[PDB]
């Protein structure tokens, strides 16, 4: 949903990195220029989910749906200045800057786990490309407008 | 007496520039000198340029020149706006009087002198 466009957001100004340099994933945009260092927040990591919360309001009454999860988004860095910016994130991921701009982006940050220079087949030439992985965790949430009780009239009975 | 496909290869020329690279390094840091010259040549398109697929799309466009001059693998050969590396498909017909290639766009910008 938005979870991805959130790490997109906060990979956009932990590098304080252009945004039409930021492209997604696995959708179609051309890479042209391949010395322009594009980063790509490839989400085809399966996300699977933690836990299924379901809390309840009661004045402003309404209920809450959530579901925790965690998926193992890497980042594919781009361009001549690839490595740089690999590590150049790979080490800012746990500074006051990103730590200090991810203040709403309702999504955890774990640390980079593993990186690598896996370039890409780019027809009888390579171009640089660097994989960084790290789990990130968040939760989806919804609201429902269900209705709570008031009393409860009953019977008994005995022998 | 080797056949001679030179004369008819004149017909079809086009203005072209032929570069190559001589890296230079230093305690292992990269530097390139370039060797430029205006060359003759006959350009058509080798592998019909499609779209690949991956994390990002990409497309290198394919050019295979002929011309009467040598042409070794490790050039580019810039005719409108992109620079092509002589990489597969080529063949040396130098006996013959002429050469071929493939071309691959290096998505870099075009060497100029670096």
């Amino acid at each position: 949903s938005q979870s991805i466009i959130n790490v997109a957001r906060y990979i956009r100004d932990l590098l304080d990195y252009d945004e039409n340099l930021i492209q997604f994933d696995r959708k179609n945009t051309q890479q042209s220029d391949t010395v322009t260092g594009y980063i790509v927040v490839n989400g085809s990591g399966v996300q699977n989910v933690l836990s299924h919360g379901s809390s309840y309001d009661g004045d402003a009454e309404i209920m809450e749906y959530s579901k925790s999860e965690s998926r193992l988004i890497t980042l594919e860095f781009y361009g001549s200045d690839a490595y740089e910016n690999a590590e150049l994130f790979s080490l800012l991921n746990q500074s006051q800057k990103a730590k200090e701009v991810s203040r709403g982006l309702g999504l955890t940050i774990y640390n980079v786990s593993q990186a690598t220079d896996v370039k890409q087949l780019l027809g009888y030439q390579y171009g640089n490309r660097v994989h960084v992985d790290f789990n990130i965790q968040y939760c989806p949430s919804v609201y429902v407008e269900t209705l709570r009780v008031d009393a409860s009239e009953f019977e008994i009975l005995v022998d | 007496m080797l056949p001679n496909m030179r004369s008819a290869l004149k017909m079809f020329e086009q203005s072209v520039l032929l570069k190559s690279v001589e890296t230079i390094r230093v305690d292992f840091v990269d530097d390139i000198i370039i060797t430029a010259t205006p060359i003759r040549a006959v350009v058509q398109v080798a592998d019909k340029k499609k779209l690949n697929l991956d994390s990002l799309d990409w497309s290198k466009q394919y050019i295979w020149v002929h011309s009467g001059s040598k042409m070794e693998i490790g050039q580019f050969i810039e005719w409108h706006g992109k620079d092509f590396k002589l990489v597969a498909a080529g063949d040396d017909y130098s006996d013959y009087g002429y050469n071929a290639w493939y071309g691959e766009e290096t998505l870099k910008p075009v060497l100029v002198s670096s």
